[PDB]
């Protein structure tokens, strides 16, 4: 309930970076922040956690993502 | 080579019991060829309709990685909208392996209907979704054959 | 109006049909033939004009022989133009070359359309004969060479129209939303790729509907990914669709006469670092005019102060003269006239085959007025290769001529530094386009020609009759000898020093021969020079170079565009350290629809046929494939089910596979997204670059129709042995309509694997049945290979609404052609020569080096610095991630190795790998741990792979990952283990 943690994201190109984020916000919240800081932008990229697409609706604390969490990067269309 | 380098280097964080990532099992075809990765996809996703199956693929790495995409193909074919009647799957374009085969296991939940290669299974996921779900838990099924003997698989 | 695309084949692509029949009917003059002048004689005429006429009664003199290659010692004291017209004709037989005798009267220019003057002609009288070209409409273009400077210059008339500016093809792409300001959106990560003052026309803009009529409008590139047309609010408003195509418009460039560009010229820089040098030899060419005036036709001595200092002060006279040329507070730059004054007399070959090919593409644009011409003016230099004087000095006495061939190089080098370049050790990796003018400025350098160098060149092909046009060490006597082996006995005809001094061979480099080229090849020699076509074996020679540590010199072009590549060993970076599916299913080029049916022409004739000529001969291959399986059995199934018994059954299956690939298959796609379908979100199914499909009547009389079925019989007939009446130059429409009007074509109707294995018969069956799997020849016309590409590519071309394309575009685009033209050719062998004059001099600052590009059709010249090696750290220890390597001596154990790099490194070896072959693993079980870990290199490779290393092999090359003494993987250079 609303506590504090850091989580690293993995790019496409195996790059981590780490981000200080809460519980309480939002995945476009969190996809924002991370499309200001690796220069992609919001269309081509989307978030994956353990095998889950986030949805931008949704919190961090929708999906289970305690602290110390690692997210993954892939395109939005992808399939054949 | 910079391409046997590069596809070691992967292998290695993919492989040690340490880094690896617990939804996919992958060994190299003979033990040998770095260029051949035989490779078991596992969903561990509860709420999937592809939870507890165990789908074996190939991935070839060509001569000219990583400025040729790898090829991507399930043994035996599954169904889904965005596989093809081959079993392989489109791999797009400086990418690794970990974000390919993250790629993979993304779409077989959320496929790309808008790009579908299986018209079947396209028009299956949306206009009769109970049969799609019928010929997943069906291929979820027939998928444990291709089981080692001694894996165990948990949640995590 | 005829063009034979046979022999221009590689050069058709670059110039197209038009242009190329203009070329057939203009006639060129050269003045002067000395190394400049054959050099563009040789590329003009190997570019196809209707007439090559020379003129130069000069007695030919030992000197001349520093860079004409189609003199000899036997032709000293007769004219230059008789003795090489001879062997100019024999390059093209559809070019004559003839003589002028003698040019007294001007008014003999008139029969001509292009005339080129060369450095034999005298400033005064390159402006008497420019007067009378201009004044008369006839094309000027001059040029001339004084050591490692040089100049071009270029009058095409008062009136020229630059139709095509580029000769590339138009940029396209799709449009996502025009803005009412003009703001044009593309689609999702594309890039317009348009430049400002580009032109484009559109194409299926749903709104504005005058848009669409082909108007042109002016492009404003705002971004990577939008441009600006202006205001579109009098054509309506953007809904959705759009396709820009650019359009190149003429643009009517005016020139101007030689007189006046000498007061006031048009420079166009051919190496930006050295721009403001272009006014500068602009002054010190005209200088070594007026210094030729004062001195009875004399040229600057050699290497002399009294003569250098005197240009100085024509220069200084010239300035006053024409102060626009340097403009207001520039001073003379006195070192740099006095290097011009120094190398007033040199012929170098690079300099000599740079212009050579910058000419000819200048003569070519003359007569077709396919590119956009030179500007006026352009001047180059390349004082880099001038040596170290430490090393190898420079004064009247090193400089001063021997009587030999080589005076005129000497006259720039020096005496000593031309016995290094004899006593070179190279190897030339191919004779191709490129091999065969490497030998030629190799042989003119007399490069290996001493008693401790030589050249070693090899090719595993044959000379060909096609390949004369694009090879010209080679004549049609020699069409079916070896490449190398001919080009070795060319060469040593135009300079006899290098008899017995080149090792020709005919065997191909690669893994395949490592015996051949051991380590004791690769160690003797002094660099490398790749010649070759393929990026497969550049890249082979390139790891090869970069094991040995020895530079090699990388080259390539690409129509008119080129580059040259210099590789440094521990300074540069290598040649490896540089540089589709979807589509397939929805094209919106005719580049997916080819690779759509160059698939399609795999499975049908090739692995249809391996699969069955496996299955007829393995007996365990039902349970093999076990390990695709319903699309490889249904392949067998089909091959043995509709077995063809004449040539009529083969017309029917290629009917029926029409009706299925361009009918049936487009209705059930069709049926299951129809041109209304909408995806989730509610947008259109069928929009951007997806294309709503159509299905296909056939139609005999479709030209594209008629032969997708003549090709499709003719090729699956060939799989079954099947033979026919028809012939196979030209199909009769009416013998195949009257066996497909008799046919029943089923109409649509929408729609285990222990089965499939059931209904084969069995190989007992066929006994002896043997099908002839179709191998892909793109060379070929008469095997109906590219007819049926093309056909059935143009065919879902009518499917998706992509326009058609001929045998010739398909051709190009299915076998991956790259065009050679003869003037980029020559034009970038000569910079790899002048980069060679580097090589011998051991040059390591890595400034002195430079990568060329150029582009001829601009024209574009352009030379950038050399990438450093990128650099490494692992444990606090710098070194090269390219070059580096560990030594290991002796054929060490497996546990053995990984405690060397505990102590010595203090790396943890996690993996070893041998090629392709993974050895080592620390992840592995105890079990394979323990059987690897006591054995020695030799036998570890023996274990893994089940094959024993060959006697011949002394190295053994081995990729490893390691962690640093903090636990974390680091990048390791590689291992060598010395056997
Ligand atoms: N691996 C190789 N070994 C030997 N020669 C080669 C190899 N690859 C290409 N070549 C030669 O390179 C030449 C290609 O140059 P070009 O004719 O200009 O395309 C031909 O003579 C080929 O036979």
């Amino acid at each position: 309930h609303h506590h504090h943690m850091q989580i690293f994201v993995r790019t496409l190109t195996g790059r981590t970076i780490t981000l200080e984020v809460e519980s309480s916000d939002t995945i476009d919240n969190v996809r924002a922040r991370i499309q200001d800081r690796e220069g992609i932008p919001p269309d081509q990229q989307r978030l994956i956690f353990a095998g889950r697409q986030l949805e931008d609706g949704r919190t961090l604390a929708d999906y289970n993502i305690q602290r110390e969490s690692t997210l993954h990067l892939v395109l939005r269309l992808r399939g054949g | 080579s910079t391409a046997s380098s590069l596809l070691l280097r992967q292998y290695r964080e993919l492989t040690d019991p340490k880094k690896a990532i617990p939804s996919f099992h992958i060994e190299l075809e003979d033990d040998s060829n770095i260029f051949t990765w035989n490779i078991g996809v596992m969903v561990l996703n509860e709420d999937s309709i592809y939870h507890g199956g165990f789908f074996k693929a190939q991935m070839r790495f060509p001569e000219d990685f990583p400025f040729s995409p790898p090829q991507f193909r399930f043994t035996p074919a599954i169904y889904h909208p965005n596989v093809y009647r081959d079993g392989r799957l489109c791999i797009s374009i400086v990418q690794t392996v970990e974000s390919v085969l993250i790629s993979i296991v993304s779409l077989l939940e959320d496929p790309n209907i808008n790009s579908p290669k299986n018209v079947d299974a396209a028009v299956d996921y949306r206009k009769n979704p109970e049969q799609y779900k019928q010929r997943v838990k069906m291929e979820v099924e027939r998928s444990k054959q291709d089981i080692p003997k001694g894996f165990i698989m948990p949640t995590s | 109006g005829e063009i034979d695309e046979s022999l221009y084949s590689r050069q058709l692509y670059v110039l197209g049909k038009e242009a190329m029949l203009k070329m057939q009917t203009s006639n060129v003059l050269i003045l002067g033939l000395k190394g400049l002048g054959v050099e563009i004689a040789k590329n003009v005429v190997l570019a196809g004009v209707k007439s090559m006429t020379v003129f130069d009664p000069e007695p030919v003199q030992l000197a001349d022989l520093s860079t004409q290659f189609f003199l000899t010692e036997k032709d000293i004291g007769q004219k230059r133009g008789d003795v090489t017209r001879a062997k100019l004709a024999e390059l093209n037989a559809y070019v004559p070359v003839n003589v002028l005798d003698s040019l007294d009267d001007v008014t003999q220019l008139s029969q001509f359309q292009v005339v080129v003057a060369t450095d034999t002609v005298s400033l005064e009288d390159k402006v008497k004969i420019n007067e009378f070209c201009h004044s008369s409409g006839i094309r000027f273009i001059s040029s001339e060479t004084r050591g490692l400077f040089g100049n071009t210059f270029v009058d095409l008339g008062d009136e020229f129209t630059v139709l095509d500016p580029t000769g590339e093809e138009p940029r396209t792409g799709m449009v996502s939303d025009i803005e009412p300001d003009g703001t044009v959106t593309m689609l999702d990560d594309n890039r317009h790729g348009l430049e400002d003052g580009n032109f484009v026309r559109f194409s299926e803009v749903e709104g504005l509907d005058k848009l669409n009529d082909g108007t042109l409008f002016k492009v404003e590139v705002l971004g990577p990914f939008a441009f600006r047309i202006g205001s579109v609010k009098e054509y309506g408003e953007y809904k959705k669709g759009g396709i820009f195509t650019e359009v190149k418009v003429p643009r009517k460039i005016s020139f101007k006469s030689l007189k006046q560009q000498l007061s006031n010229p048009e420079f166009v820089f051919s190496d930006f670092a050295k721009f403001d040098r272009a006014a500068q030899l602009h002054l010190g060419f005209q200088a070594l005019h007026q210094f030729a005036v004062r001195h009875n036709g004399e040229l600057p001595r050699t290497m002399n102060d009294e003569d250098a200092n005197e240009l100085i002060k024509l220069v200084t006279d010239l300035s006053v003269q024409q102060p626009e040329v340097l403009g207001e507070g520039v001073d003379v730059n006195e070192d740099l006239i006095k290097e011009l004054s120094y190398q007033a007399r040199g012929d170098i070959p690079g300099v000599v085959a740079f212009f050579g090919g910058l000419v000819a593409q200048e003569v070519l644009k003359a007569c077709s007025g396919k590119f956009t011409p030179l500007k006026q003016f352009m001047y180059f230099d390349s004082l880099e290769s001038l040596p170290d004087p430490k090393n190898f000095p420079r004064n009247e006495k090193t400089t001063q001529p021997v009587n030999s061939r080589y005076d005129n190089q000497i006259a720039v080098f020096g005496l000593d530094f031309q016995k290094k370049i004899a006593n070179s050790k190279v190897f030339l990796v191919g004779s191709g386009a490129i091999g065969c003018e490497m030998l030629k400025n190799w042989a003119l350098l007399g490069l290996g020609s001493g008693s401790d160098g030589y050249i070693v060149v090899t090719d595993n092909d044959s000379i060909e009759k096609s390949n004369l046009n694009r090879q010209f060490l080679f004549r049609p006597k020699d069409v079916g000898k070896n490449k190398s082996e001919v080009a070795a006995e060319a060469v040593c005809a135009m300079n006899p020093d290098l008899k017995g001094k080149i090792n020709a061979k005919i065997d191909k480099v690669g893994p395949e021969t490592e015996e051949i080229f051991n380590d004791s090849f690769w160690e003797s020699l002094d660099f490398v020079t790749n010649a070759l076509d393929n990026v497969d074996a550049r890249t082979y020679v390139d790891r090869r170079c970069v094991f040995y540590r020895k530079p090699l010199l990388e080259s390539g072009t690409l129509g008119t565009k080129g580059n040259t590549q210099v590789i440094i060993p521990r300074l540069t970076e290598s040649y490896s350290s540089s540089r589709l599916c979807t589509l397939r299913s929805f094209p919106n080029k005719i580049d997916h629809t080819i690779a759509w049916a160059k698939s399609l022409f795999q499975g049908y004739f090739t692995d249809s046929a391996e699969n069955v000529n496996m299955y007829l001969t393995q007996p365990n291959f039902v349970e093999q494939t076990l390990k695709d399986v319903k699309g490889v059995l249904e392949s067998i199934s089909d091959s043995l089910s509709s077995k063809p018994h004449n040539f009529e059954d083969c017309i029917k299956w290629a009917r029926l596979e029409f009706e299925k690939k361009f009918n049936h298959d487009i209705k059930q796609l069709l049926f299951n997204f129809p041109k209304d379908a909408k995806t989730s979100n509610g947008e259109p199914f069928w929009s951007g670059a997806k294309r709503a499909p159509t299905p296909l009547e056939f139609d005999i009389y479709n030209n594209d129709h008629f032969h997708f079925v003549v090709a499709g019989a003719s090729l699956r007939a060939y799989n079954y042995g099947i033979k026919s009446d028809d012939s196979n130059s030209k199909p009769n429409v009416d013998e195949y309509k009257s066996v497909i009007d008799h046919m029943i074509i089923p109409e649509f109707t929408p729609n285990e694997i222990d089965q499939l294995v059931s209904s084969l018969p069995d190989p007992s069956t066929l006994a002896g049945f043997k099908l002839e799997p179709v191998d892909f020849e793109k060379d070929d016309d008469t095997n109906h290979h590219i007819e049926f590409i093309t056909a059935c590519s143009n065919c879902r071309a009518q499917n998706y609404f992509i326009e058609t394309a001929d045998r010739q575009k398909t051709k190009f685009i299915a076998g991956r052609i790259i065009p050679a033209i003869a003037t980029t050719t020559s034009l970038v062998t000569g910079l790899v020569n002048l980069e060679l004059y580097k090589l011998i001099d051991n040059k390591t600052d890595i400034e002195q080096y430079k990568n060329g590009f150029v582009n001829l059709a601009l024209p574009f010249f352009g030379f950038s610095e050399p990438i450093a090696s990128p650099k490494g750290e692992y444990n606090n220890k710098k070194y090269d991630k390219i070059w580096d390597r560990f030594d290991i001596k002796g054929d060490i154990k497996l546990s053995d190795l990984i405690e060397h790099f505990e102590k010595d490194e203090g790396l943890e070896i996690t993996m070893l790998s041998y090629g392709v072959s993974l050895l080592y693993a620390s992840f592995f079980p105890p079990k394979k741990l323990k059987e690897r870990l006591n054995l020695p290199i030799t036998q570890l490779v023996k274990l893994v792979t089940k094959k024993d290393i060959p006697a011949h092999v002394s190295t053994m090359i081995l990729e490893i990952c390691a962690d640093d003494k903090e636990g974390e993987d680091v990048e390791v250079p590689f291992i060598t283990i010395h056997l």
